Protein backbone atom coordinates (compact mmCIF):
# COMPACT_ATOMS: atom_id res chain seq x y z
CA UNK A 1 0.00 0.00 0.00
CA UNK A 2 2.95 2.28 -0.75
CA UNK A 3 2.04 4.93 -3.30
CA UNK A 4 3.77 7.93 -4.86
CA UNK A 5 2.13 11.12 -6.19
CA UNK A 6 3.91 12.75 -9.11
CA UNK A 7 3.05 16.04 -10.80
CA UNK A 8 4.59 18.44 -13.31
CA UNK A 9 3.76 21.63 -15.17
CA UNK A 10 5.07 23.89 -17.93
CA UNK A 11 5.59 27.64 -17.54
CA UNK A 12 7.33 30.35 -19.56
CA UNK A 13 11.03 30.76 -18.74
CA UNK A 14 12.32 33.93 -17.09
CA UNK A 15 14.65 34.33 -20.06
CA UNK A 16 11.60 34.95 -22.32
CA UNK A 17 11.88 38.61 -21.35
CA UNK A 18 15.07 38.84 -23.43
CA UNK A 19 15.22 35.87 -25.80
CA UNK A 20 12.04 35.52 -27.84
CA UNK A 21 10.55 35.68 -31.32
CA UNK A 22 7.65 37.99 -32.14
CA UNK A 23 4.88 36.94 -34.53
CA UNK A 24 3.49 39.97 -36.35
CA UNK A 25 0.65 40.61 -38.77
CA UNK A 26 1.60 42.99 -41.58
CA UNK A 27 -0.95 45.22 -43.29
CA UNK A 28 0.19 48.20 -45.37
CA UNK A 29 3.29 50.38 -45.57
CA UNK A 30 4.04 54.10 -45.73
CA UNK A 31 6.88 55.20 -47.99
CA UNK A 32 9.20 58.14 -47.31
CA UNK A 33 12.43 59.40 -48.84
CA UNK A 34 15.45 61.65 -48.39
CA UNK A 35 16.00 63.71 -51.53
CA UNK A 36 19.01 65.80 -52.55
CA UNK A 37 18.26 68.78 -54.78
CA UNK A 38 20.80 71.07 -56.45
CA UNK A 39 18.63 74.14 -56.03
CA UNK A 40 20.23 77.32 -57.37
CA UNK A 41 23.52 75.41 -57.51
CA UNK A 42 23.35 74.66 -53.79
CA UNK A 43 22.91 71.27 -52.15
CA UNK A 44 19.72 71.20 -50.09
CA UNK A 45 18.19 68.26 -48.24
CA UNK A 46 14.49 67.53 -48.62
CA UNK A 47 12.78 65.04 -46.33
CA UNK A 48 9.18 64.05 -46.92
CA UNK A 49 6.68 61.21 -47.08
CA UNK B 1 23.89 38.98 -0.17
CA UNK B 2 24.04 35.59 1.62
CA UNK B 3 21.70 36.41 4.50
CA UNK B 4 18.97 34.38 2.85
CA UNK B 5 20.95 31.19 3.42
CA UNK B 6 21.19 31.50 7.21
CA UNK B 7 18.31 29.07 7.71
CA UNK B 8 19.21 26.74 4.85
CA UNK B 9 21.16 23.49 4.62
CA UNK B 10 23.10 21.33 2.12
CA UNK B 11 21.41 18.10 1.08
CA UNK B 12 22.21 14.76 -0.55
CA UNK B 13 20.61 13.55 -3.78
CA UNK B 14 20.85 10.65 -6.22
CA UNK B 15 23.49 10.77 -8.99
CA UNK B 16 23.31 8.47 -12.07
CA UNK B 17 27.11 8.26 -12.30
CA UNK B 18 29.41 8.87 -9.33
CA UNK B 19 32.49 8.56 -11.56
CA UNK B 20 32.92 4.80 -11.21
CA UNK B 21 30.31 4.01 -13.87
CA UNK B 22 27.92 3.19 -11.02
CA UNK B 23 25.13 5.24 -9.46
CA UNK B 24 24.98 6.36 -5.81
CA UNK B 25 23.70 9.09 -3.52
CA UNK B 26 26.10 12.02 -3.76
CA UNK B 27 26.73 15.45 -2.11
CA UNK B 28 27.61 16.91 -5.50
CA UNK B 29 24.57 15.78 -7.46
CA UNK B 30 23.42 18.24 -10.14
CA UNK B 31 19.88 19.58 -10.26
CA UNK B 32 19.78 21.44 -13.58
CA UNK B 33 21.88 22.91 -16.36
CA UNK B 34 20.73 26.20 -17.88
CA UNK B 35 22.00 27.52 -21.22
CA UNK B 36 19.74 30.47 -22.09
CA UNK B 37 22.71 32.71 -22.87
CA UNK B 38 23.92 32.75 -26.47
CA UNK B 39 27.53 33.63 -25.67
CA UNK B 40 28.07 30.02 -24.60
CA UNK B 41 28.11 30.64 -20.84
CA UNK B 42 26.60 27.85 -18.75
CA UNK B 43 24.69 28.25 -15.50
CA UNK B 44 24.77 25.13 -13.32
CA UNK B 45 22.59 24.42 -10.29
CA UNK B 46 24.08 22.06 -7.69
CA UNK B 47 23.31 20.79 -4.18
CA UNK B 48 26.53 22.39 -2.89
CA UNK B 49 26.38 25.75 -1.15
CA UNK B 50 29.32 27.95 -2.12
CA UNK B 51 30.59 30.95 -0.14
CA UNK B 52 28.73 29.84 2.96
CA UNK B 53 30.28 28.13 5.99
CA UNK C 1 16.66 3.63 23.85
CA UNK C 2 17.08 -0.10 24.13
CA UNK C 3 14.11 -1.97 22.74
CA UNK C 4 15.21 -5.16 24.56
CA UNK C 5 13.21 -7.72 22.62
CA UNK C 6 13.53 -7.41 18.81
CA UNK C 7 16.33 -7.93 16.36
CA UNK C 8 18.19 -5.09 14.52
CA UNK C 9 17.25 -6.75 11.23
CA UNK C 10 13.58 -6.39 12.11
CA UNK C 11 13.28 -2.63 12.78
CA UNK C 12 13.54 0.71 10.95
CA UNK C 13 14.62 4.16 12.20
CA UNK C 14 15.12 7.71 10.87
CA UNK C 15 15.94 11.26 12.01
CA UNK C 16 12.86 13.50 12.07
CA UNK C 17 13.83 16.67 13.92
CA UNK C 18 15.40 19.22 11.58
CA UNK C 19 16.11 22.91 12.10
CA UNK C 20 17.19 24.05 8.63
CA UNK C 21 15.24 23.86 5.36
CA UNK C 22 16.38 22.73 1.91
CA UNK C 23 15.42 23.16 -1.73
CA UNK C 24 12.46 20.95 -2.62
CA UNK C 25 14.40 19.00 -5.23
CA UNK C 26 12.65 16.45 -7.51
CA UNK C 27 15.08 13.88 -6.10
CA UNK C 28 13.85 14.37 -2.53
CA UNK C 29 10.45 12.97 -1.30
CA UNK C 30 7.79 15.35 0.01
CA UNK C 31 6.79 14.79 3.66
CA UNK C 32 3.28 16.19 3.21
CA UNK C 33 0.84 17.01 0.43
CA UNK C 34 2.09 20.59 0.68
CA UNK C 35 5.59 21.36 1.98
CA UNK C 36 5.96 23.19 5.29
CA UNK C 37 8.31 25.77 6.83
CA UNK C 38 8.31 27.48 3.46
CA UNK C 39 11.05 29.99 2.67
CA UNK C 40 12.49 31.54 -0.50
CA UNK C 41 15.96 31.89 -2.03
CA UNK C 42 16.50 34.23 -4.98
CA UNK C 43 18.49 33.03 -7.98
CA UNK C 44 21.70 35.05 -8.70
CA UNK C 45 23.14 35.83 -12.13
CA UNK C 46 20.26 37.16 -14.31
CA UNK C 47 20.36 37.25 -18.12
CA UNK C 48 21.42 40.51 -19.83
CA UNK C 49 21.93 42.12 -23.25
CA UNK C 50 25.60 42.50 -24.22
CA UNK C 51 27.71 42.79 -27.36
CA UNK C 52 30.04 40.01 -28.67
CA UNK D 1 -6.74 39.46 5.44
CA UNK D 2 -7.47 35.71 5.75
CA UNK D 3 -10.56 35.05 7.84
CA UNK D 4 -13.75 33.05 8.26
CA UNK D 5 -17.00 34.77 9.16
CA UNK D 6 -19.68 32.82 11.02
CA UNK D 7 -23.36 33.54 10.46
CA UNK D 8 -26.60 32.20 11.93
CA UNK D 9 -27.34 30.79 15.38
CA UNK D 10 -29.70 31.92 18.12
CA UNK D 11 -32.39 30.26 20.24
CA UNK D 12 -34.10 27.15 18.89
CA UNK D 13 -36.51 24.67 20.47
CA UNK D 14 -35.64 20.94 20.84
CA UNK D 15 -36.53 18.84 17.80
CA UNK D 16 -36.22 21.81 15.44
CA UNK D 17 -33.57 22.43 12.80
CA UNK D 18 -31.11 25.33 12.52
CA UNK D 19 -28.92 26.42 9.60
CA UNK D 20 -25.38 27.73 10.07
CA UNK D 21 -23.06 29.16 7.43
CA UNK D 22 -19.62 30.79 7.02
CA UNK D 23 -18.23 33.22 4.46
CA UNK D 24 -14.66 32.75 3.27
CA UNK D 25 -12.39 35.70 2.51
CA UNK D 26 -8.71 36.45 1.86
CA UNK D 27 -7.92 32.99 0.48
CA UNK D 28 -8.91 30.57 -2.26
CA UNK D 29 -11.84 28.51 -1.04
CA UNK D 30 -11.31 25.74 -3.57
CA UNK D 31 -7.80 25.01 -2.34
CA UNK D 32 -8.75 23.78 1.12
CA UNK D 33 -10.99 21.36 3.01
CA UNK D 34 -13.29 22.82 5.67
CA UNK D 35 -14.31 21.65 9.15
CA UNK D 36 -16.84 22.49 11.86
CA UNK D 37 -15.83 22.45 15.52
CA UNK D 38 -17.96 23.23 18.56
CA UNK D 39 -17.15 24.15 22.14
CA UNK D 40 -19.67 23.93 24.97
CA UNK D 41 -19.12 26.16 28.05
CA UNK D 42 -16.71 24.50 30.48
CA UNK D 43 -15.61 22.04 27.78
CA UNK D 44 -12.71 21.61 25.36
CA UNK D 45 -12.90 21.50 21.57
CA UNK D 46 -15.11 18.87 19.95
CA UNK D 47 -14.94 18.07 16.24
CA UNK D 48 -18.38 17.97 14.63
CA UNK D 49 -18.05 17.47 10.89
CA UNK D 50 -15.82 18.06 7.89
CA UNK D 51 -15.92 18.23 4.11
CA UNK D 52 -13.11 17.46 1.68
CA UNK D 53 -12.39 19.33 -1.53
CA UNK D 54 -15.05 18.79 -4.20
CA UNK D 55 -16.98 16.81 -1.60
CA UNK D 56 -14.75 13.81 -2.31
CA UNK D 57 -15.24 12.63 1.27
CA UNK D 58 -17.72 13.53 4.00
CA UNK D 59 -17.24 12.89 7.71
CA UNK D 60 -19.41 13.36 10.80
CA UNK D 61 -18.95 12.88 14.53
CA UNK D 62 -20.80 9.82 15.82
CA UNK D 63 -23.04 11.91 18.08
CA UNK D 64 -24.45 13.83 15.10
CA UNK D 65 -23.93 11.24 12.38
CA UNK D 66 -27.62 10.81 11.58
CA UNK D 67 -28.64 14.38 12.37
CA UNK D 68 -26.16 16.81 10.78
CA UNK D 69 -25.46 17.42 7.09
CA UNK D 70 -22.45 19.31 5.70
CA UNK D 71 -22.12 20.99 2.31
CA UNK D 72 -20.14 23.71 0.54
CA UNK D 73 -20.83 26.21 -2.23
CA UNK D 74 -17.61 26.92 -4.08
CA UNK D 75 -19.14 29.54 -6.36
CA UNK D 76 -20.12 31.61 -3.32
CA UNK D 77 -16.99 30.78 -1.32
CA UNK D 78 -19.22 29.66 1.55
CA UNK D 79 -19.62 26.72 3.95
CA UNK D 80 -22.93 25.37 5.26
CA UNK D 81 -24.03 23.14 8.14
CA UNK D 82 -27.58 21.83 8.42
CA UNK D 83 -28.48 20.67 11.92
CA UNK D 84 -31.67 18.65 12.31
CA UNK D 85 -33.51 17.43 15.40
CA UNK D 86 -31.40 19.58 17.71
CA UNK D 87 -31.10 18.49 21.33
CA UNK D 88 -30.12 20.27 24.55
CA UNK D 89 -26.79 18.44 24.34
CA UNK D 90 -26.01 20.35 21.13
CA UNK D 91 -25.75 23.69 22.93
CA UNK D 92 -22.31 25.08 22.18
CA UNK D 93 -20.30 27.72 20.38
CA UNK D 94 -19.93 26.73 16.73
CA UNK D 95 -16.74 27.63 14.86
CA UNK D 96 -15.64 27.27 11.24
CA UNK D 97 -12.04 26.36 10.53
CA UNK D 98 -9.86 25.95 7.44
CA UNK D 99 -7.56 22.98 6.85
CA UNK D 100 -4.05 23.08 5.39
CA UNK D 101 -4.86 20.97 2.34
CA UNK D 102 -7.54 19.58 0.08
CA UNK D 103 -7.71 16.21 1.66
CA UNK D 104 -8.41 15.16 5.23
CA UNK D 105 -6.23 12.08 4.86
CA UNK D 106 -3.03 14.03 5.55
CA UNK D 107 -2.07 13.68 9.21
CA UNK D 108 0.78 16.18 9.05
CA UNK D 109 -1.58 19.14 9.23
CA UNK D 110 -3.64 20.98 11.83
CA UNK D 111 -6.30 23.71 11.56
CA UNK D 112 -4.57 27.02 10.89
CA UNK D 113 -7.49 29.43 10.44
CA UNK D 114 -10.42 29.79 12.81
CA UNK D 115 -13.37 32.19 12.75
CA UNK D 116 -15.50 33.69 15.52
CA UNK D 117 -17.89 31.03 16.74
CA UNK D 118 -21.62 31.71 17.02
CA UNK D 119 -23.94 30.66 19.82
CA UNK D 120 -26.54 27.94 19.42
CA UNK D 121 -28.87 27.26 22.34
CA UNK D 122 -31.40 24.45 22.35
CA UNK D 123 -34.12 24.77 24.99
CA UNK D 124 -37.89 24.68 25.48
CA UNK D 125 -38.03 28.02 27.27
CA UNK D 126 -39.07 31.63 26.68
CA UNK D 127 -36.81 34.65 27.11
CA UNK D 128 -37.93 35.25 30.69
CA UNK D 129 -36.52 38.37 32.34
CA UNK D 130 -34.54 38.28 35.64
CA UNK D 131 -35.72 38.80 39.18
CA UNK D 132 -33.38 40.90 41.29
CA UNK D 133 -32.84 40.57 45.02
CA UNK D 134 -30.48 42.50 47.38
CA UNK D 135 -27.90 40.72 49.53
CA UNK D 136 -27.55 42.87 52.64
CA UNK D 137 -24.18 42.86 54.50
CA UNK D 138 -24.00 41.28 57.95
CA UNK D 139 -22.83 44.55 59.46
CA UNK D 140 -23.75 43.28 62.92
CA UNK D 141 -21.02 40.61 62.85
CA UNK D 142 -18.60 41.63 60.08
CA UNK D 143 -18.08 45.28 61.03
CA UNK D 144 -14.44 44.68 62.01
CA UNK D 145 -13.80 42.39 59.02
CA UNK D 146 -14.68 44.93 56.30
CA UNK D 147 -18.17 44.87 54.80
CA UNK D 148 -19.27 42.79 51.85
CA UNK D 149 -22.56 43.60 50.13
CA UNK D 150 -24.06 42.29 46.91
CA UNK D 151 -27.08 41.32 44.81
CA UNK D 152 -28.55 38.25 43.14
CA UNK D 153 -29.98 38.00 39.64
CA UNK D 154 -32.16 34.92 39.27
CA UNK D 155 -34.62 33.05 37.04
CA UNK D 156 -33.75 34.51 33.64
CA UNK D 157 -33.47 32.44 30.48
CA UNK D 158 -31.12 34.33 28.04
CA UNK D 159 -27.39 34.03 28.69
CA UNK D 160 -26.04 37.61 28.23
CA UNK D 161 -26.95 39.38 31.48
CA UNK D 162 -24.71 42.30 32.47
CA UNK D 163 -24.38 43.43 36.08
CA UNK D 164 -22.50 46.51 37.31
CA UNK D 165 -22.45 48.74 40.37
CA UNK D 166 -23.29 52.43 40.78
CA UNK D 167 -23.76 52.73 37.01
CA UNK D 168 -20.12 51.75 36.45
CA UNK D 169 -18.84 54.24 39.04
CA UNK D 170 -17.76 51.38 41.29
CA UNK D 171 -15.08 49.26 39.63
CA UNK D 172 -12.67 48.64 42.50
CA UNK D 173 -13.29 45.80 44.94
CA UNK D 174 -15.88 44.31 42.58
CA UNK D 175 -16.31 40.57 42.11
CA UNK D 176 -18.77 38.97 39.72
CA UNK D 177 -19.48 35.34 38.97
CA UNK D 178 -20.37 33.30 35.84
CA UNK D 179 -24.04 32.39 35.66
CA UNK D 180 -25.05 28.87 36.63
CA UNK D 181 -27.73 26.96 34.76
CA UNK D 182 -30.51 25.74 37.05
CA UNK D 183 -32.55 22.55 36.68
CA UNK D 184 -35.46 24.86 35.81
CA UNK D 185 -33.63 25.76 32.59
CA UNK D 186 -33.04 29.29 33.85
CA UNK D 187 -29.75 30.97 34.77
CA UNK D 188 -28.67 32.83 37.90
CA UNK D 189 -25.59 34.87 38.88
CA UNK D 190 -24.38 36.81 41.91
CA UNK D 191 -22.33 40.01 42.33
CA UNK D 192 -20.50 41.29 45.41
CA UNK D 193 -18.48 44.37 46.32
CA UNK D 194 -16.15 44.86 49.29
CA UNK D 195 -16.23 48.18 51.12
CA UNK D 196 -15.24 49.72 54.50
CA UNK D 197 -17.93 48.96 57.08
CA UNK D 198 -17.90 52.58 58.23
CA UNK D 199 -19.19 53.62 54.80
CA UNK D 200 -22.31 51.46 54.96
CA UNK D 201 -24.34 54.21 56.62
CA UNK D 202 -22.96 56.98 54.40
CA UNK D 203 -22.80 55.50 50.90
CA UNK D 204 -25.70 54.01 48.97
CA UNK D 205 -24.85 51.15 46.63
CA UNK D 206 -26.92 50.28 43.58
CA UNK D 207 -26.89 46.95 41.71
CA UNK D 208 -27.50 47.69 38.03
CA UNK D 209 -28.90 44.75 36.09
CA UNK D 210 -29.07 45.09 32.31
CA UNK D 211 -30.98 42.50 30.28
CA UNK D 212 -30.83 43.35 26.58
CA UNK D 213 -33.10 40.52 25.22
CA UNK D 214 -36.02 41.76 27.33
CA UNK D 215 -35.31 45.49 27.08
CA UNK D 216 -35.24 45.45 30.87
CA UNK D 217 -33.15 47.46 33.32
CA UNK D 218 -33.37 47.02 37.09
CA UNK D 219 -31.75 49.30 39.66
CA UNK D 220 -31.69 47.62 43.07
CA UNK D 221 -30.63 49.39 46.25
CA UNK D 222 -28.60 47.32 48.70
CA UNK D 223 -28.46 48.24 52.39
CA UNK D 224 -27.67 46.62 55.84
C1 LIG E 1 26.98 69.82 -54.22
O1 LIG E 1 26.89 68.41 -54.44
C2 LIG E 1 27.89 67.76 -55.18
C3 LIG E 1 27.59 66.27 -55.16
O2 LIG E 1 27.63 65.87 -53.78
C4 LIG E 1 28.31 64.61 -53.62
O3 LIG E 1 27.40 63.51 -53.63
C5 LIG E 1 26.38 63.63 -52.64
C6 LIG E 1 25.44 62.44 -52.78
C7 LIG E 1 26.98 63.68 -51.24
O4 LIG E 1 27.61 62.44 -50.95
C8 LIG E 1 28.01 64.79 -51.16
O5 LIG E 1 28.67 64.73 -49.90
C9 LIG E 1 29.02 64.60 -52.27
O6 LIG E 1 29.99 65.65 -52.21
C10 LIG E 1 29.21 67.95 -54.47
O7 LIG E 1 30.24 68.06 -55.46
C11 LIG E 1 31.03 66.86 -55.41
O8 LIG E 1 30.72 65.94 -56.45
C12 LIG E 1 31.59 64.81 -56.50
C13 LIG E 1 30.80 63.55 -56.75
O9 LIG E 1 29.98 63.74 -57.91
C14 LIG E 1 32.36 64.72 -55.19
O10 LIG E 1 33.12 63.51 -55.18
C15 LIG E 1 33.29 65.92 -55.05
O11 LIG E 1 33.81 65.98 -53.72
C16 LIG E 1 32.52 67.19 -55.33
N1 LIG E 1 32.98 67.83 -56.54
C17 LIG E 1 32.89 69.15 -56.74
C18 LIG E 1 33.06 70.01 -55.52
O12 LIG E 1 32.67 69.62 -57.84
C19 LIG E 1 29.25 69.15 -53.54
O13 LIG E 1 28.68 68.75 -52.29
C20 LIG E 1 28.42 70.30 -54.07
N2 LIG E 1 28.88 70.88 -55.31
C21 LIG E 1 28.46 72.11 -55.57
C22 LIG E 1 27.74 72.31 -56.87
O14 LIG E 1 28.65 73.02 -54.78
Amino acid sequence: ENTQLSEAHVEKSESCKTEFASAYRAHTASASAKLRVLYQGNNITVTAY
Amino acid sequence: NFNVYKATRPYLAHCPDCGEGHSCHSPVALERIRNEATDGTLKIQVSLQIGIK
Amino acid sequence: KVINNCKVDQCHAAVTNHKKWQYNSPLVPRNAELGDRKGKIHIPFPLANVTC
Amino acid sequence: EVQLVESGGGLVQPGRSLRLSCAASGFTFDDYAMHWVRQAPGKGLEWVSGISWNSGSIGYADSVKGRFTISRDNAKNSLYLQMNSLRAEDTALYYCAKDMGYSGNDDYYGMDVWGQGTTVTVSSASTKGPSVFPLAPSSKSTSGGTAALGCLVKDYFPEPVTVSWNSGALTSGVHTFPAVLQSSGLYSLSSVVTVPSSSLGTQTYICNVNHKPSNTKVDKRVEP
